[PDB]
């Protein structure tokens, strides 16, 4: 059993995904995607809500899988507040960079996921005491996916950056 | 549309 934040985010993504099946992707994208038009810049939810949208069953499964594994591990070891903050920083910044790369029509939790992969691995290397670590077997496949990248390429790399950064900052204190 | 992956 994984903590409340790990579960809340899995239920958010499932609720949204189900809505995308009923209403169709575009209808949901219209309301949850990153602002496509500056006029919309004050619709604050969009800097986060892009993360909740998935486009195929494999897309959701693969993301929630990693998120359960890694998110739950952060929540278990470092608390619910830590995972909230990793989520919010990484969703917002991976979104920001993904938009710049390729515009606003993107979604998926893998920005947050690559940030979690980055955080868990660095934090496990420089602070083995935290009780979190990523197997090199996983940091390998993680790297294999990256280079394989319709992927949100800016999200993957921005998320990863964010997760390394935060892990370093937290590994110093 | 791009899948963040």
């Amino acid at each position: 059993r994984a903590g409340p934040v790990t579960w809340v985010m899995m239920i958010a993504c499932v609720v949204v995904f189900i809505a995308m099946q009923i209403l169709g992707d575009q209808e949901v994208m219209l309301w949850l995607a990153w602002p496509f038009d500056p006029t919309l810049k004050f619709e604050f939810w969009r800097y986060f809500t892009h993360a909740l949208m998935h486009f195929s069953l494999m897309h959701i499964l693969f993301n929630l899988l990693w998120w359960w594994y890694l998110g739950g591990a952060v929540e278990k070891r470092l608390g619910s507040g830590k995972l909230i903050v990793i989520t919010l920083i990484s969703a917002l910044l991976s979104g920001y960079v993904q938009q710049k790369f390729s515009g606003p029509w993107f979604g998926g939790l893998s920005g947050v996921v690559f940030a979690l992969m980055g955080y868990v691995w660095l934090r496990g290397e420089r602070d083995p005491q935290s009780g979190i670590y990523l197997q090199r077997g996983l940091i390998i496949f993680a790297l294999i996916w990256i280079v394989a990248g319709s992927m949100a390429n800016g999200a993957h790399i921005a998320g990863l950056a964010v997760g390394l950064a935060m892990a370093f900052v937290d590994s110093l204190n | 549309v791009r899948m963040a992956a």
